[PDB]
């Protein structure tokens, strides 16, 4: 094998696991701190509940019976009511939204750059199983031999591969669904979309036989105490 | 750095 | 139990055992450069007994399950509760006059 | 001596299927319940491994026996039902691993071949007896548990302090032949079965 | 029924939603569906061919791509079907 | 009947918490064996479904009323402790058997 | 009893809407007195409740010190601002609870605190006419809202629409298909609304409610109590005496069963067989 300079592993290894660690930790807190609620007003969120009770009332209107669901309908789409029909109405948020979506990946491949530069010309492990020859260019970036094996890698690809291996160590640690990764606008539309789509519904009482589907079985009883 | 711009591209692929 | 906890650092703790004599061994080696290329069975099996207790710990640490059907934990709500409506409190009851103003 | 082996074989695993079907296994279909206690005889065999190593022959023994009883009461706290059906649940999922634990192993490496040693049917005697020693055991983690009274911490305390009989009776027979050290383990283990018997009996108000 | 008691009576703007009136008003798209897929996938697998040393210099460009349009459909192919 | 979002996404949190830690387990386990090529990869395959059965046995009987089927028990994540596995097994290969 | 069980009461306490003022208060109270330092800003949430409490408990002494508290922590906090409104409200300051309200909402108009503190102080003055068309107004904004949906449910009951209760108590459920209070609640409501055109209604959410919760032995009498009115109803026809008997008979057999367990729990006098010689009339 190789007798591999144990001052490698001091400075060079556990370095970078300890930098992928903390700056994924340090990347989802900036996300966490940036984001700011945009405003809204009484309307945008008066229409998104709207078309939310009326979704959910497309979902389970079976457990209301006919005459209700029927009426639900005509209130929300149908023109003697009116509802449905009289309701309607460099920037500095798209530079803000692409600074956002960019600092996601971006502030990754920047470290790795600086790592490259700053940890240039090391050997700092080898991969336990035998890679392909033909990507030695980007594993061993900084090593100048030729004939030494692939599965000996520098230091930028093993920091890719360490900040690759540690989403899952944040969402185990930081919580679920954590921001250190790699990875309505419109009402009129979305008014008519809810109009054809609730036209197209039908009515289902569930309740039609839940007696006759209780009166099979007996009712749970036990653990009164 | 060459290679931050070569692995640059492909972000912006991805993006768009 | 809470002992489980407990556990699980123990199972660490002999895997960091075991990485001490691997290392030692593979010292050894460095020391022997013999064709062994072997790990001692003594060695290897306390780090899979280590492997082994930790994960089973672990099962025990994951947690407990939830059921899915949405009616398990509404089961015991009583109607006395759903109907207080925290933000529309009142303070014009008995409960002021009755007690110490 | 593959028929030996198959002898022995019918001497060890027969009773246990025996005491599976005359203990009602319908009532609850322990198969996943002797599963779950044979994972937990694993695990505690594999704390006993370890405690051994980080820590002449009664502290290990004692370790052991800590082990295996506090799987046993983790085991019982488990599952809930009738207390001689969990009584049976752990007891005969920790029987069953003790079996399929290293007094099988020998069993199949050993016998089948050309030599015949007495030491493959005493151990499939002994495997039989520690049937009534894992009953014992369960009644022990039993007495434990259902409710406090009647001078039960005093009993408790003395089958706990029972408990590694079998390291006791072995160091009694180094210092002290083979079948009769195994009859000597039979009528102990028995004496310890009576007991706690008696117990039982003694309890069941 | 000794206890039958009415407590109906005075009814009392509506609340919203209401009505009181009651009114009595009252293969195939799974091809077009898994075709989708089918004519999306060619389309990015043509840009990362098209890529040339852009893809070959590009390692993740094209393991995203091989893994948004395909890969990701036979990963939920049981979803595909299902949905 | 009526599956509650919050019970079933616990479920399936606990689930992906047990695979990633017994993914870098076993991949630190792998490193330390020496574990070289294809042969390492078999060990975490084993080692997944070994999970299985835990968490089959954490389940135990009476599943069905934690999962519709016992499939993420056997796929849950796999690709997800794919990685952390491979990325442990390089750690501990290289701070035991390179150095 | 240490402060974490206390800690944990409290939160349980909380996450379901409990109105023990004088527990909750208690135990606050010693919470944020013995162990205010033992646990960090958790308690903050806690000296909330322990002001509504006090409220509640009318013990106001405790109120302005978790009042300062707050107000010093958290300064110009819409929070804040309206636990000063309720703490206004406590003496029946309304006029000043009112203004705060109001510069709450011309300060933050998206704001549903100011709207349902102000109605709740409507409510307190007697206005229950004003009251339901200030939550209909307000919910034309915030369709949606179950809280205050369910209020104007209670609040329309109470008053006695039960046409209004009957859809608001509709619509609760379109919100949450799997709580059976509410199917219970409307089977009431539709039951107490009118007859066979409602009794149906009651006795078909009333089994939905048992479907939902076998536990439920209040709706299950109700079931029953509906069944048989059906049944002593002339208009019900042969094929509907027939069905709504059969029902009955059904849940007065749950019935003796339900209250066989009931006997079978404790051990006293029968009264559960004085409940089933009620049922057997």
């Amino acid at each position: 094998e190789l007798l591999l300079d144990s001052n490698i592993r001091l400075w060079v290894v556990l370095p970078i696991v300890i930098i992928t660690f903390f700056v994924g930790m340090i990347r989802h807190y900036v996300s966490i701190l940036l984001q700011s609620d945009k405003k809204l007003t009484q309307e945008q969120v008066s229409d998104s509940q709207v078309l939310i009770r009326s979704r959910v009332l497309r979902e389970n209107g079976k457990y209301i019976p006919k005459q209700s669901f029927l009426t639900r309908k005509y209130y929300f789409n149908n023109p003697e009511d009116g509802f449905f029909k009289k309701t309607k109405r460099d920037p500095t948020m798209l530079t803000d939204m692409m600074k956002g979506n960019v600092t996601n990946v971006l502030p990754m491949i920047l470290i790795g750059g600086w790592i490259n530069m700053t940890f240039s010309g090391f050997v700092t492990t080898k991969v336990p199983f035998p890679l392909t020859l033909r990507f030695k260019p980007m594993l061993q970036q900084g090593i100048e031999l030729l004939t030494l094996d692939a599965s000996w890698v520098s230091s930028a690809s093993w920091y890719f591969l360490n900040v690759f291996g540690l989403r899952s160590i944040y969402s185990l640690i930081l919580g679920q669904d954590n921001a250190a990764d790699q990875s309505p606008a419109d009402t009129n539309k979305a008014f008519k979309t809810e109009w054809e789509a609730l036209e197209l519904t039908d009515h289902q009482w569930a309740l039609d036989d839940v007696e006759e589907e209780l009166m099979a079985k007996d009712l749970h009883f036990e653990g009164m105490f | 750095n060459p290679m931050v711009m070569m692995m640059v591209l492909p972000l912006l692929i991805f993006v768009l | 139990p809470s002992l489980w906890k407990g556990l699980v650092g123990i199972g660490l703790f002999a895997l960091a055992h075991a990485a001490f004599s691997a290392a030692q061994h593979r010292s050894y080696m460095r020391l022997t450069e013999k064709e062994d290329e072997s790990l001692p069975i003594d060695i290897v099996l306390q780090t899979l007994l280590a492997f082994a207790v930790t994960c089973y710990g672990i099962v025990h640490i994951a947690g407990e399950f939830k059921d899915m059907d949405a009616t398990s934990e509404l089961k015991n709500k009583t109607f006395d509760t759903l109907r207080n409506h925290p933000s529309f409190y009142v303070f014009n009851h008995r409960g002021r006059v009755l007690f110490r103003p | 001596t593959l028929f030996h082996f198959g002898n022995c074989f019918a001497l060890a695993y027969f009773p246990y299927f025996i005491t599976y079907k005359c203990s009602g296994l319908s009532e609850y279909n322990a198969f996943w319940k002797c599963v779950q206690a044979g994972v937990t005889y694993l695990f505690v065999q594999l704390c006993k491994m370890l405690f051994l190593a980080t820590f002449i022959g009664e502290f290990m023994k004692a370790s052991v026996d800590v082990a295996d009883l506090i799987g046993l009461n983790l085991v019982m706290s488990r599952n809930a039902g009738k207390g001689e059906y969990k009584i049976m649940v752990a007891a005969l999922g920790w029987a069953t691993a003790e079996l399929i634990m290293s007094r099988c192993i020998p069993l199949w490496v050993g016998a089948r071949g050309i030599e015949f040693d007495w030491k493959y049917i005493q151990m499939s005697i002994d495997s039989n007896i520690s049937l009534v020693h894992y009953i014992v055991a369960s009644a022990q983690v039993w007495m434990i548990t259902r409710y406090d009274h009647t001078f039960r911490p005093a009993v408790l305390l003395l089958m706990f302090l029972s408990v590694y009989k079998a390291f006791v009776m072995e160091t009694f027979v180094h210092l002290c032949g083979s079948w009769a050290a195994l009859l000597a383990r039979a009528v102990v283990t028995g004496l310890l079965a009576l007991s706690t018997l008696a117990l039982y009996v003694a309890v069941v108000n | 029924f000794k206890w039958a008691i009415e407590l109906s009576g005075p009814g009392g703007l509506y609340p919203v939603g209401y009505l009181d009136k009651q009114v009595p008003d009252t293969e195939k798209r799974c091809w077009d569906i898994a075709l989708g897929p089918l004519k999306q996938i060619p389309m990015n697998l043509f840009i990362m061919y098209m890529a040339g040393n852009t893809i070959s210099i590009f390692p993740t460009m094209m393991v995203c791509m091989m893994a948004w349009r395909p890969i990701q459909a036979l990963m939920a192919i049981s979803a595909t079907f299902k949905m | 009947p009526f599956i509650s979002e919050a019970a079933v996404r616990g479920n399936a949190a606990v689930l992906d918490y047990c695979r990633t830690s017994v993914s870098a387990l076993s991949g630190a386990t792998a490193g330390i064996l020496g574990l070289t090529g294809l042969y390492g990869f078999i060990f975490y395959l084993l080692a997944s479904v070994l999970l299985s059965l835990l968490l089959i046995l954490k389940a135990g009987r009476r599943w069905n009323k934690y999962f519709k089927s016992r499939r993420p028990l056997f796929t849950g994540g796999l690709i997800g402790g794919l990685f952390t596995y491979v990325l442990f097994w390089t750690f501990l290969y290289g701070m035991v058997h390179v150095y | 009893v240490t402060w974490e069980e206390m800690r944990d009461k409290m939160r349980k306490w909380r996450e379901e809407n409990s109105r023990n003022s004088e527990q909750i208060v208690e135990v606050g109270e010693e919470l944020i007195n013995e162990y205010a330092s033992k646990l960090g800003d958790d308690i903050w949430i806690i000296y909330e409740q322990v002001m509504i409490a006090a409220l509640d408990y009318g013990r106001d002494d405790l109120a302005l010190f978790c009042l300062q508290e707050l107000r010093r922590q958290f300064p110009g906090s819409h929070r804040v601002k309206r636990l000063t409104g309720m703490r206004f409200e406590a003496m029946e300051r309304y006029d000043d609870a009112i203004q705060l309200y109001d510069r709450i909402l011309q300060e933050d108009p998206t704001n549903t605190a100011a709207r349902k503190r102000k109605i709740a102080i409507r409510k307190a003055q007697g206005k229950n006419v004003e009251a339901i068309r200030e939550l209909n107004e307000y919910l034309e904004q915030f369709v949606g809202d179950q809280e205050a949906w369910h209020e104007l449910a209670e609040l329309y009951i109470n008053e006695h629409d039960y046409a209004k209760a009957a859809f608001c108590l509709e619509e609760l459920m379109m919100t949450n298909p799997h709580n059976h209070l509410y199917c219970q609640q409307y089977a009431e409501v539709k039951y107490t609304q009118g007859g066979l055109e409602n009794l149906e209604l009651s006795r078909k959410y009333f089994a939905q409610a048992l479907k939902l919760n076998n536990r439920n032995m209040r709706a299950l009498f109700g079931l029953y109590m509906s069944a048989s009115h059906i049944a002593s109803n002339p208009k019900a026809s042969a094929k509907t005496k027939k069905d709504n008997m059969k029902y009955a008979s059904w849940a007065a057999s749950q019935i003796n069963r339900a209250y066989q367990f009931a006997g079978r729990s404790k051990k006293e006098t029968k009264y559960s067989l004085k409940a089933v010689e009620d049922m057997l009339e």
